[PDB]
């Protein structure tokens, strides 16, 4: 597949996104106790909730041939990650999430905001899609942000440190150590011990890896081939509606 | 024929049942099936007789927490449901051995009837169904028991609701598939306000029998929208046979080739492999690193596009077994598509955008619910024309159990009495051996 | 002595029995304050606009008879008719936005996805919780997103949530500021009819702000609601400010759980939820409050529900949704004023009470005869003997209301039935066409000539119990001088039979508030006090408004 | 500079092109006056009810960032959000009162009726002995019955009835008090071209009490309208009160020669006529008065109906009538504050003005592709280097629809045609989310996906002139950020004509009358007035209410 | 020929059509009734009066043993004629809304 048009960094940078071959570079590592503290669903050693009984417990050709995800046998209730990426050269981006998420992950329920972007899927197969949304280049700790709710920030100026604006301050940026540590889990509850999360990426590598078209980094109006074929889309999706 | 098409017919289990029949032979405006399903929709009414017996007993009638103290009337309905539903069927019929039906469920606590065809061949619409139904079972009932001049009000009250003070039947112990006519958001819009939920109730959580139900109803109503007609007519017959229909196993073909591991981007990188390999499209131009596809035959990749747009929906909502994940389906495998050919996705965008607005409707606060108490009549999801809301009955139909309202909590009448017709429970058996039947006249 | 008398006496020089008096030598409007008020007002008027507006000089002049003071019903207070038009009482206008502004909405299924969609537990601290971030909501202010603009508390004053539950032990355990108290509020008996009737069930009671529904209509309240306790759930309970489960909320606080005031209309007479016409004559006999404050005085309970509906159906909704103009005023003001109609129902029941007893009647045509026949007698005889009474109510039409109501309230007592009241109703009518060869309007016994084979007919769009019908029943849709009388006989025979709601119960509970603007145990009282331009309405710019 | 920089430096410290500034540091609501006040208002709210109500402790912390004032667009007022919301603006709401309570009635069936039924005479004479009748019982006073009781000539002061016709010697036989001068309101060339499409025919412009409309709803107008127009013409010629002709009028008034400022909504969202789902783009384009006083900037005119539908469409009707709540504010003042959208609108009429000159590009796709393209590619570079520019319109949602407006305004700037222009704002939308890998809120384009297929559609309900389309247009009934701007993408390619109306002409008379409460000529200037709480709204009860 | 569609006194400037459709009628109305028919023997009827100002249209019964209720008769004429004289003058796609307009008038927004 060619997954999206383009010939600058931002459309390559599309393209690896979805591309389930393109293997996402790592830059953090994140123990399994820290994502179920950032997720905020159930406490570390709980038991899954049960939305329904397991499926073990009708006659469809769909059915049959379509194999379940792990959460969806057990009966795990569907729950949720949402991040906000900042217009500031953060790598990854609504649209880019969705089109992503649903390119490389089963059972996966995306939406696409300005501010915020979300995915539902059963909980146990969510904790090990959220793993990599956390480790890899899909996220940045100062242009990114893990918000269930007040997600206000997406288009906001930067603070003095570089990090993106956060009503409830999710994410805290240590002078001292130049690495942020996540003080609150995604719906803002203060956690026992905040998460590392990591140095934030420098200017030349958010530019390298991110996937909004700036005027300050690749306009959107010089990828002249991705512009054609949103614009061929446009007069096709006339013409048909026409007749 | 006024269509060159030919399309092969397959079973909801993937195997050939006939080749090369003509696209209109799968018509609602020719295929005899389509006609019953439709007419017996029309003509279909349930009664709840335990209902009717609890309102009188209580006087709990006329809507919700509604009661009138000093009405009570302590009547054995179900006791005596086979006296009442005879005396009512004689009411209904208009001659003997008509297409009258009148059968009880549950012991007496229900009762399956089905309006004679010849009283809606005098009928502008469809709402003598269960007019004529409820004035009969109401004097059915009033005869048995001799209830008097001064308590038969009641009666009526219990089975018809607060109709005519309100417009709609509140509080009735009644139900049909349509809704009142005054309910349309436009005119021929009936058959496609029938809810989701409805469709699911009475399919009995098939996949493939609610998905082509569902297309059956929805294409249909696009004929009587006039939206079927003139240059139309064949993208909506297309899209029907091969989004609803299976035609050529294409949407089972596409499930079973990713139905272990795959997902959304999966299934359409397949679709755009068979829609090339089958001459469909072709490559019309070379960017960089970039082939643009084109095609002589819009309806026809259209079609191509809602099959996948389907087997998408069975490929990824069927692994989660959770319904609500069709609202991203519907969005991003038509924004995928595009960008991954660049043609234009079903509908011409309008599944997308009818996914947009269903995405928030059905994750937020301003209205809409659940994915199964949506319809074709529905703001939110009437403006795709039959290309969309045939996923949800899919949908909705993989679901183990993750929605509050289900067709369990909104459609229980329907589940327990509408899919006692074989011809609704199960509508792809018929439309494919009535197609075949007719693949000569057409 | 009739209880007319001192508001006949009142109202003319000579003696009620007196068959003459003097015209034409009054002055005209001269004799009037009200119409010199509107005199003056409209030079002003005129003079700052620059287009004529009120004139005296218009038309037929007015004030060649009496332009007689009115006497509210069971209050002291006379006015002229002018200061009964709704659109010159502000009590009037706000009963109605108190109505219209309404909405009961269910917690039983919201709590029921709290607990297994969400796995979160519902108590009644939580349930403090969220009604005290709803009540912060409702109104207009935020609680979730960053540069919210919200509204200004003080012109969103009287919007407000409420909670009951016919469960005592809950109830307690909630914070009292958000609880209709149902022991307080209702006597014994009645309280425990309703709280049986709730049972384990909590509904909130939702008003939104007056301003707001003037702005816009009546089917904004159901949305505006959805709209606040949507967002207090999801900061309440923590949830994801947008996910699927939210969608739930939404469509119980809209769909699911939710009790308009009005249902919408058909499409002649268009109109959205939290109409009047949507209101059923059931309803509106439970809105009305008087049932739980005169619960010994059956004919008082009935009579300020023919007040509340004469006022709201016949000046408002007819006389102006559906008409508009000068209006319907007096058309109403003769089923709550002078104490008429009160003379004439108080009769009736003192007559079944002595001859039936009260709801021991046969629930039969025999009743109806004879009841309906008796009242209607008496009180067309007042018009004959008392020529002041007749000149008071000199339309047919309001004669025709006033002596069938007492003849349908008075049947009702009789048999505790609504539907034989009904049959007494249209009885009357046909006796009195018959009686004075004359009834009502040119239009006005369109419904009465259906009547009689109407009220015990079972047909499509015929048979209803009155209790569910309004003024969308296909008869009553048109036509002043019965809406408002028919909502006093669906009350009859349950004050009567001391039953604590006619209808619904949660209508009843929704409206015994301390917190609503227009006091609903006292509906004539009331409208004297907006007559008097003493009612402090809600709902006023002058906050934003230059001095 | 850009026509919003000044805007951006009265609301940050920074200069509006630094990337960089600091939160959580400016107290909360404390750094805001408003706020002060709202949670001061709260505080007595609360303890004189005695239920909590506005609480700033409640949910999350407003105020980390800068709590921005706006600019009103073409004025030089700063106000908070709060004081833009329609429950704190008077003139908001008596913007939409005016709509409301509003309607057009012909004189030419009625005067017909007259001369050949009823075998009189119609003379200009007449017609001001009629209006004079009319304009004493529109407000609501009698013509005809003795002892009727009336509305107070103070309360309902803004209610008249006004005439207009395109014969200038009937015009002026007229007494002026009560005619609309098509010359005196209109420039030459506008004028000519009303007057040709009214000809001989006498239009009515009917205005009802504001009081009655916010009691009652928006089809109460035309009712209201045709009682007082049908009494006034039984008394002034001498008319039977109520014979087989009378019929005839009622009739006429109520459904032959009646214009309707919004057409009935379905059940769904059910709505009579004169609700704003009802008002098409057009409608909304010639109500709004922009055109008649800056026929030569056409930027000007397009963005004061872009203003007038913002409000309207987004706040009051979606943000309230279809939603409630804290609203849709902001969504709204994006379109007519802070001089952004106009800075967007002014380059693509200078692009369209030299490149192809206004009016003069071929009407087809090959336009659409180069101004919707070029002018976009603007609007998201100004986002993109200004961070306080960003920062300000936070919203995706708000983004997407100013510049897309500007985007389908300058197409039509451009084709003459406003088909063309809305295929510039979805062709907008599209280039937009490719661009920033972002649009709206959750559900804001489903319009915009469907909406390249549908804009030269021609089936049955997705086919239609952009000027007929309206909030019930299926794909249009949902979402903010869409409608207002869709009125301003009407009004674009008449105003570069110099077109006198957009769609109709009678609407656009009805509305040049200096008699209304709202000057519908500076539409933003208004809504800055009752901002600061200078505006004098109708409507109020003052009179009839305690001091 | 007029721009003047969707409701009394409504006009549109500019976007004026001058078409001669009744010169063109029989050719016009031979075209919508090949699209209202469902077969060439069905009960379909399309007659023109007044020498093609106006035009009778029976949609053929087939259409309504499969339909709801009735409004497929105005829905299935209005869109074949509609579509008949598009094609008749090549309306192009910029101009074709119009044809919509005079024909249903301004449904679907009333
Ligand atoms: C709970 C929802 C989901 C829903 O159905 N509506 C909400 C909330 C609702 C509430 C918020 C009131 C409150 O705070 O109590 C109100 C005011 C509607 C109401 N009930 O009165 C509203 N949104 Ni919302 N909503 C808005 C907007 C937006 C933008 C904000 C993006 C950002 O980065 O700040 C995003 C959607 C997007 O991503 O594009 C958004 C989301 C959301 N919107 C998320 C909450 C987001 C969060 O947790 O912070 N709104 C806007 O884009 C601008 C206008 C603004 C509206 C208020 C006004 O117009 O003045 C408000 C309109
Ligand atoms: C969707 C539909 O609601 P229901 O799903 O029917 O509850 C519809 N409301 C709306 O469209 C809400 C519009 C305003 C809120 C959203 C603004 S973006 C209506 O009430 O008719
Ligand atoms: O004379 S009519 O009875 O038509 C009018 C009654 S208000
Ligand atoms: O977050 S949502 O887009 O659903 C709400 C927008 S106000
Ligand atoms: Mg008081
Ligand atoms: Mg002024
Ligand atoms: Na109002
Ligand atoms: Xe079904
Ligand atoms: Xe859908
Ligand atoms: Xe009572
Ligand atoms: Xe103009």
């Amino acid at each position: 597949a060619q997954y999206y048009p383009g010939t600058t960094k931002v459309a390559q940078n599309r393209r690896n996104f979805c591309n389930p071959e393109y293997e996402l570079e790592k830059l953090r590592e994140i123990s399994d106790e820290d994502v179920v503290k950032i997720l905020g669903h159930r406490a570390p050693g709980e038991e899954y909730p049960s939305v329904h009984p397991p499926l073990e417990e009708p006659e469809d050709a769909i059915r049959e041939m379509v194999e379940p995800i792990d959460g969806a046998k057990a009966g795990d209730r569907v729950r949720y990650i949402q991040f906000t990426d900042s217009m500031y050269f953060a790598p990854a981006q609504p649209y880019v999430r969705s089109r992503a998420y649903l390119c490389r992950y089963r059972g996966a329920d995306a939406g696409t905001l300005s501010g915020r972007q979300i995915i539902e899927t059963r909980e146990r197969d969510l904790e090990k899609i959220s793993k990599e949304l956390l480790e890899t280049e899909f996220f940045d700790p100062a242009r990114s942000g893990v918000r269930g709710k007040s997600v206000h920030g997406h288009s906001l100026r930067l603070d003095e440190d570089g990090m993106m604006f956060d009503m409830l301050r999710r994410q805290i940026y240590n002078k001292d150590t130049g690495r942020v540590e996540m003080v609150k889990n995604q719906i803002g509850d203060e956690l026992d011990e905040p998460v590392d999360l990591g140095e934030p990426l420098d200017e030349e590598t958010l530019m390298e890896k991110t996937t909004i078209y700036r005027v300050d980094g690749e306009a959107y109006r010089d990828d002249v081939e991705a512009v054609e074929i949103m614009q061929r889309i446009h007069v096709l999706r006339s013409q048909g509606g026409f007749n | 024929a006024k269509f060159e098409d030919k399309v092969d017919l397959y079973d909801d289990r993937g195997n050939l049942v006939e080749e090369q029949v003509p696209l209109e032979a799968l018509s609602p405006l020719r295929n005899p099936a389509i006609k019953s399903i439709v007419q017996g929709i029309k003509r279909t009414v349930a009664v709840n007789l335990e209902g009717i017996e609890n309102a009188l007993k209580t006087a709990k009638v006329g809507g919700p927490a509604c009661k009138i103290m000093g009405r009570e009337l302590d009547l054995d309905i179900v006791g005596n449901a086979e006296s009442i539903a005879a005396a009512a069927k004689e009411m209904i019929q208009v001659t003997e051995d008509d297409d009258t039906n009148v059968e009880l469920l549950g012991g007496g606590k229900r009762a399956l009837v089905q309006v004679p065809s010849a009283r809606f061949d005098v009928a502008a619409e469809y709402s003598a169904a269960p007019l004529v139904t409820a004035t009969a079972f109401v004097q059915a009932i009033i005869n048995e028991f001799d209830v008097s001049m001064y308590d038969a009000n009641m009666v009526k009250a219990a089975v018809l609701g607060r109709y005519p003070q309100s417009v709609e039947y509140m509080g009735a112990n009644i139900a049909t598939m349509l809704d009142i006519p005054q309910k349309l958001e436009g005119p021929g819009y009936a058959l496609r306000n029938i809810m989701v939920n409805h469709v699911v109730a009475a399919t009995l959580k098939n996949t493939l029998q609610a998905a082509a139900l569902s297309t059956i109803l929805e294409q249909t109503a696009m004929f009587e929208m006039g939206d079927a007609v003139g240059a139309f007519e064949r993208m909506h017959l297309l899209g029907l046979a091969y989004q609803g229909m299976n035609a050529d196993n294409l949407v089972f073909d596409l499930v079973k080739a990713n139905g272990k591991e795959g997902t959304v981007g999966s299934v359409i990188a397949d679709l755009v492999e068979r829609a090339l390999e089958d001459g469909v499209i072709k490559v019309e131009k070379e960017l960089t690193d970039y082939k643009v596809y084109g095609t002589d035959d819009l309806a026809m990749w259209n079609a191509y596009a809602a099959a996948g747009l389907m087997a998408a929906t069975m490929v990824n909502q069927g692994a989660a077994r959770a319904a609500q994940g069709v609202s991203s389906t519907l969005l991003y495998y038509n924004d995928l598509i595009e960008f991954e050919t660049g043609l234009p996705s079903v509908d011409f965008g309008k599944v997308e955008g009818t996914a947009v607005g269903f995405s928030f409707f059905s994750h937020s606060i301003y209205g809409g619910g659940g994915p199964g108490i949506f319809n074709g009549n529905h703001i939110v999801t009437r403006h795709s024309k039959g290309f969309a809301i045939p996923c949800v009955a899919a949908a909705m139909a993989l679901d183990a159990g993750t929605q509050m309202f289900s067709p369990e909590a909104t459609s229980g009448l329907i589940k327990e009495v509408f899919s006692q017709v074989d011809e609704f429970r199960e509508p792809l058996k018929y439309v494919v051996e009535a197609a075949a039947e007719i693949k000569n006249e057409i | 002595d009739k209880l007319f008398i001192n508001a006949l006496k009142k109202k003319f020089e000579e003696s009620p029995e007196e068959k003459k008096t003097t015209f034409y030598t009054l002055g005209g409007w001269k004799q009037s304050e009200r119409k010199t008020e509107f005199v003056n007002a409209g030079k002003e008027v005129a003079a700052k606009r620059g287009i004529p507006q009120y004139n005296p000089d218009i038309g037929t002049p007015l004030g060649q008879r009496v332009l007689m003071p009115y006497q509210v019903s069971t209050t002291d207070t006379y006015v002229e008719g002018d200061d009964l038009h709704f659109v010159n009482n502000a009590a009037m206008q706000q009963m109605w936005d108190d109505i219209r502004r309404t909405v009961i909405v269910g917690l039983n299924h919201a709590h029921a996805v709290i607990e297994k969609r969400l796995g979160k537990e519902v108590t009644p601290e939580t349930i403090t919780h969220y009604l005290e971030t709803v009540n912060h909501a409702m109104p207009g202010a935020a609680v979730v997103q960053e540069h919210m603009v919200e509204t200004h508390p003080a012109l969103v004053a009287d919007s407000y949530v409420k909670v009951f539950t016919g469960n005592d032990e809950i109830a307690d355990e909630i914070d009292p500021a958000f609880v209709i108290d149902i022991n307080k509020q209702f006597p014994e008996d009645q309280a425990e009819t309703l709280k049986a009737e709730v049972g384990d069930g909590i509904w909130q009671v939702v008003r939104i702000p007056t301003i707001v529904s003037r702005t816009c209509d009546g089917a904004t309240t159901s949305r505006w609601s959805a709209m606040q306790i949507g967002m207090s759930m999801i900061s309440a309970y923590k949830q994801a400010a947008g996910e699927a489960a939210t969608g739930d909320f939404a469509y119980a606080a809209k769909h699911a759980e939710v009790i308009h005031m009005g249902t919408y209309l058909p499409v002649r007479r268009a109109r959205g939820e939290n109409e009047p016409g949507g209101v059923p004559f059931g309803y509106l006999a439970d809105i009305c409050q008087s049932s739980r404050v005169n619960y010994e005085d059956p004919v008082r309970v009935s009579l300020d529900v023919v007040a509340t509906g004469a006022m709201l159906y016949d000046q408002i909704w007819l006389g102006s949704y559906m008409s508009g103009g000068v209006g319907f005023t007096q058309y109403a003001t003769a089923a709550y004023t002078d104490n008429i109609l009160d003379d004439f129902t108080y009769f009736g029941k003192e007559y079944v009470e002595d001859k039936y007893g009260l709801c021991e009647a046969p629930n039969n045509m025999d009743t109806v005869l004879d009841v309906a026949t008796e009242v209607t007698f008496y009180g067309l005889e007042q018009y004959e003997e008392y020529p002041a009474l007749l000149e008071d109510q000199f339309g047919g039409s309001q004669r025709a209301a006033v002596v069938a109501a007492a003849a349908g309230c008075s049947t009702a007592f009789a048999t505790g039935n609504a539907q034989t009241g009904l049959s007494g109703w249209y009885l009357s009518m046909y006796l009195h066409k018959e009686q004075h060869s004359r009834l009502g309007f040119y239009g006005y016994d369109l419904q009465d000539q259906c009547g009689a084979s109407n009220v015990f007919s079972i047909r499509g769009d015929e048979g209803l119990p009155l209790e569910l019908r309004g003024p969308n029943y296909p008869n009553y849709a048109m036509n002043v001088g019965h809406q408002g009388e028919y909502a006093g006989i669906s009350q009859a025979p349950h004050a009567a039979r001391g039953d604590a709601f006619v209808f619904n119960p949660l209508v009843k509970i929704a409206f015994a508030d301390d917190n609503l603007v227009f006091d609903f145990t006292n509906v004539r009282g009331e409208f004297a006090k907006g007559a008097l331009r003493e009612f402090e309405p809600a709902g006023e710019r002058a906050l934003i408004t230059p001095a």
